RNA sequence: UUGACCUCAAAUCAGGUAGGAGUACCCGCUGAACUUAAGCAUAUCAAUAAGCGGAGGAAAAGAAACCAACCGGGAUUGCCU
RNA sequence: UAUUGGCGAGAGACCGAUAGCGAACAAGUACAGUGAUGGAAAGAUGAAAAGAACUUUGAAAAGAGAGUGAAAAAGUACGU
RNA sequence: AGGUCGGGUCGAACGGCCUCUAGUGCAGAUCUUGGUGGUAGUAGCAAAUAUUCAAAUGAGAACUUUGAAGACUGAAGUGGGGAAAGGUUCCACGUCAACAGCAGUUGGACGUGGGUUAGUCGAUCCUAAGAGAUGGGGAAGCUCCGUUUCAAAGGCCUGAUUUUAUGCAGGCCACCAUCGAAAGGGAAUCCGGUUAAGAUUCCGGAACCUGGAUAUGGAUUCUUCACGGUAACGUAACUGAA
RNA sequence: GAUGGGGUCUUAUGGCUGGAAGAGGCCAGCACCUUUGCUGGCUCCGGUGCGCUUGUGACGGCCCGUGAAAAUCCACAGGAAGGAAUAGUUUUCAUGCCAGGUCGUACUGAUAACCGCAGCAGGUCUCCAAGGUGAACAGCCUCUAGUUGAUAGAAUAAUGU
RNA sequence: CUAGCGAAACCACAGCCAAGGGAACGGGCUUGGCAGAAUCAGCGGGGAAAGAAGACCCUGUUGAGCUUGACUCUAGUUUGA
RNA sequence: AAACUUUCAACAACGGAUCUCUUGGUUCUCGCAUCGAUGAAGAACGCAGCGAAAUGCGAUACGUAAUGUGAAUUGCAGAAUUCCGUGAAUCAUCGAAUCUUUGAACGCACAUUGCGCCCCUUGGUAUUCCAGGGGGCAUGCCUGUUUGAGCGUCAUUU
């Protein structure tokens, strides 16, 4: 679950996840939160583990 | 602390791009810590250093374009002077100083003489 | 005094004619060349009702003499015209009910 | 409404971000004159008119 | 019934927000703003509306560019460093 | 057939320019009524307010198709009269 | 020569917070109206927060003491 | 008219006299602004059948929670969903100074956070009543008319060429801006489960549509572009530009 | 060119199968601080109708009322062009590959979330609609669901509603 | 009536009468009658009760709506040059 | 006689008068001329370690670069070498930049964060399809260039 700039679409979100984390993403679902920002649920493929890469980013 | 513009000005554009992308990496790594810690004042130095690197890159590219367009008319509008719309539309010093040959003959023959009056 | 009702009628705000359910202006075929030098034959495809008009309309179909297509004129149906009837329009047309001599 | 436009939702988001009391460390600054949020808005008392 | 029960029938906004002034004065059927005159090229202003002119004149905003022309004039529209 | 000329076009042609804001003052156009006349219609308010168009640091005007009737003066503007 | 606008200054037998610009304050703000528009109120602890540690009654707010301060007949409902 | 002194309070400027000057003296103006009374602990807080008992919490319970009992709405509901409108009121934790015209431990209140996931639902596309540029013509002008008009109003497919780009080879075409419906028209998604708060959107399973690439199988052909049925017609397919 | 005999077609709709019982539902037993499960069964066969609601079909009545447009998609006529034999031609047949963006999506929708100065007996568009009585989505009672909200207590004068 | 909550209109000052006179109908003045704290529930005689600078009538050298063979014009239309 | 009513004083209330203040206004005088298609004024939305507003700014976002001064900012936290120095600061100055979405607003629209087209480039086995990045596409008028139209019209033909 990421916070995303308001100008980004699902293509850009997917490409930038693949670049910044070297992860293949299955699908992206975005919404605009009531505070004015954008939230992206990024579901990865079954090969990668979001739990394994979240603490690699530095949060869990 | 942060980066210094005078020591960044010595580098090439590729070193500047590498510096910029690792600075952005560190900005992301501090943004993921700002939610864990109460306060993180270190992020402002990285933000301003990114701003400085971008300023230096833009200045280097603009100077390259200026030296490309050096010594010729029709340089780009963002590079030529801004001053005001009215001053840009005003006559040049040459066009204002243009006079007819008749007025030039008259000014050469009868210029305003310098004279004083006591004796 | 106010502006009276018949004086207001000419602005045409709510006094325009309700023309949603009309098939089109019921006009004759244009006097091109065939109607003034010979005749031309069309066919009454359907006789229909026109809203806001007491007389029935007739959709006559002619052939375009200059392009391969079909033109559809809307005539006002004369009494006795039936569907499938051949209408003859022109200078050399025969004097029958429905013709445009 | 539920089916709303992005402009309306953006103004609603800004109003939600603005609906908050003062940060109480502001009353500790020198030459402070602000005691409370005078531009406070509640949905029951005044409408945004948007 | 012209009062309280008729006030319950009011749920269709006549005006929405204007793009030029953010006012909620843009008439949705006339497609015109009642305050700034959008989409007319000229801004709606009237000498009898002196208070409105005072409300929307120069200086009631940021002046992102006009703040600095006095400094640039005082320095003579200089260039370089 | 070929090449001009004239007129009129078209180009995301080369290079430019206009718009809008402000408007205290300035140049025009348009243009009232309240009011006063102890009524009121010409008149007055007023060649004003509102409306519209257009500029600058000032604008406008300006070197006589002028004033004069004198022993004549001498662009324009402003003050005193 | 004009100049109730703008920028920069210098002044006053001017006003002194119901005055003076509507606005000495987060004022063309809050708020009202569909809208054009309308449009406020609101300055002053103390030299310095030194803004009442601590004890006790009270569920608590607070009170009573104690204390700071030149003065709590200055306690953020604060000059007189 | 007023002036002076004493006492108390207070804390920073002010007076006498000779003159000058004025935004210079209030009881009224259904005066203006602000504040405060008597009325007065008074009128009253009485529509919508109705509440009761115990326990818990808590300083404190007519009103909060749980249980029990009694009732009501009675499917043209006091139910379950939505449109306009509102905008976070939704949900959780803490909380009761103000609001809930009694109360309050409760709340749509206060404080702090969380929450709205779509190729298939809508918008987007189409046009309706209608609005409205352009070419033009009016109008001192702000602007008005008009929407296919007294216009030189454009774009569509095949290719050919393989200095090669896309001109030249060609050929067709004459509507002639745009906006206008979350109820009209319209490509395509269902079930089960899941959260404090989301779901035709998330998870699992099972589908479908559009657009684009494309290979294999199948079909058809030496009678080149299928056969059968009297026929209505049938089929897995079974070229088809303007 | 009837009836009659035999066929053809539209597939709204319905039936069987797949989806799919593995789901969901109803029960039983074994369990345990516990995440809490785990293991078994059953989920079947019918009937009725001027019934209610709704969809649809074939008709009929009414009009000096005959009851939108466009986008969009398909088909047909035509025969341009391209086409096979050691080989092709076809992707309206089947299978197979990739992608499907932007914005909204919470909640109320009203005797407390909208408008009426307000937590106002007012007003504000629409879908679903059980059983009995009864002609009846009348009135009355009940089931599912939802409330038990409207300052209360004690007395029972006048005058009131 | 009690617990809690808790306004408003109105208010020169206030509030017992008879007669007199008086702005010709007094709560106050004059002469008499009289007159004893504090009050509660009702009540509609009075307070020329309250609500609104009378809407009827008159005046204003104040208007406005409407009408016409009022006065003065005028858009449009018609006729001539 | 209390209570109650009225009057006065002290103290306490209510409320904000008076007095004294004043980074504000008002008026006069002097000096100066400087908005915008190189995108103004205005608007919307955002940006701070902890900000709602004002003020500042624009994804380089209470700001960057340059120059000067020369050790701060300050409510707290934090940072320290930033302290005999190319160097602190919410400092001053400002000549270089950035300048979201808009707006005269300019690809067409707009109650839509809607719908396109062209060039270059990257990826998806791709001149055509999808996606990413960058750069563009308004109207009127002027000068010129190129391509044209008209028996408007001249000469030259065969
Ligand atoms: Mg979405
Ligand atoms: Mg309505
Ligand atoms: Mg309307
Ligand atoms: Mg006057
Ligand atoms: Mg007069
Ligand atoms: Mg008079
Ligand atoms: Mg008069
Ligand atoms: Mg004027
Ligand atoms: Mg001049
Ligand atoms: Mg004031
Ligand atoms: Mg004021
Ligand atoms: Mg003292
Ligand atoms: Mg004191
Ligand atoms: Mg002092
Ligand atoms: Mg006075
Ligand atoms: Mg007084
Ligand atoms: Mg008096
Ligand atoms: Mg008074
Ligand atoms: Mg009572
Ligand atoms: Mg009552
Ligand atoms: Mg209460
Ligand atoms: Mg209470
Ligand atoms: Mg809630
Ligand atoms: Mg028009
Ligand atoms: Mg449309
Ligand atoms: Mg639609
Ligand atoms: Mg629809
Ligand atoms: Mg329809
Ligand atoms: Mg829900
Ligand atoms: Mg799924
Ligand atoms: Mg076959
Ligand atoms: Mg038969
Ligand atoms: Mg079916
Ligand atoms: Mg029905
Ligand atoms: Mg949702
Ligand atoms: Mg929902
Ligand atoms: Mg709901
Ligand atoms: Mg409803
Ligand atoms: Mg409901
Ligand atoms: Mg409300
Ligand atoms: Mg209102
Ligand atoms: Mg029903
Ligand atoms: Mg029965
Ligand atoms: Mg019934
Ligand atoms: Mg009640
Ligand atoms: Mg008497
Ligand atoms: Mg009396
Ligand atoms: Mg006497
Ligand atoms: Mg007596
Ligand atoms: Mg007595
Ligand atoms: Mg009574
Ligand atoms: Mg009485
Ligand atoms: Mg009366
Ligand atoms: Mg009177
Ligand atoms: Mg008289
Ligand atoms: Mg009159
Ligand atoms: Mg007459
Ligand atoms: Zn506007």
């Amino acid at each position: 679950v990421f916070q995303v700039s308001m100008k980004a679409n699902k293509y850009q979100i997917k490409k930038a996840v693949k670049e910044l984390y070297e992860v293949d993403v299955l699908k992206v679902n975005t919404l605009v939160r009531p505070n004015g920002t954008k939230k992206a649920y990024v579901r990865l493929t079954a090969d990668y583990d979001a739990l394994d890469i979240a603490n690699r980013i530095g949060y869990i | 602390a942060g980066v210094k513009a005078y020591e960044l000005r010595t580098k090439s554009k590729e070193q500047l791009a590498s510096q910029l992308v690792d600075l952005k990496k560190e900005l992301a790594e501090l943004k993921v810590q700002k939610l864990s810690r109460p306060s993180l004042p270190k992020i402002k130095t990285v933000r301003k250093s990114i701003a400085c690197v971008l300023t230096v890159i833009n200045e280097q590219q603009r100077e390259a374009v200026r030296q490309l367009y050096k010594g010729k008319k029709y340089q780009p509008k963002d590079l030529r002077a801004k001053k005001t719309r009215a001053l840009r539309r005003a006559l040049t010093k040459f066009e204002a100083s243009q006079v007819t040959e008749k007025q030039r003959k008259k000014q050469i023959a009868f210029p305003q003489r310098k004279y004083a009056i006591k004796a | 005094g106010r502006v009276i009702r018949n004086q207001r009628k000419g602005a045409g705000s709510i006094f325009t004619s309700h023309t949603r359910l009309r098939q089109g202006a019921a006009k004759l075929r244009t006097l091109d060349y065939a109607e003034r030098h010979g005749y031309i034959r069309g066919i009454v495809k359907q006789i229909v009702h026109d809203s806001g008009r007491g007389a029935p309309l007739a959709k006559v179909v002619f052939r375009d003499p200059y392009k391969y297509r079909l033109r559809e004129e809307i005539f006002i149906a004369n009494e006795g015209v039936h569907t499938g009837q051949f209408i003859y329009a022109g200078k050399k047309a025969s004097l029958n009910v429905g013709n445009v001599l | 409404a539920a089916q709303k436009s992005f402009r309306i939702k953006q103004k609603m988001a800004k109003a939600k971000k603005q609906n908050r009391p003062l940060p109480q460390w502001i009353r500790l600054r020198t030459n402070n004159t602000i005691r409370y949020n005078a531009k406070r808005r509640n949905w029951r008392r005044t409408k945004m008119n948007i | 019934g012209k009062g309280t029960p008729s006030f319950g029938k009011r749920h269709n906004k006549s005006h929405t927000l204007c793009n030029r002034c953010g006012r909620r004065s843009f008439h949705v059927q006339k497609k015109t703003c009642s305050s700034c005159g959008y989409p007319a090229a000229k801004t709606r202003s009237y000498n009898w509306g002196a208070k409105a002119k005072r409300r929307h004149t120069t200086g009631t905003g940021r002046m992102r560019y006009l703040k600095h022309v006095s400094r640039r004039f005082k320095n003579g529209f200089q260039t370089g460093s």
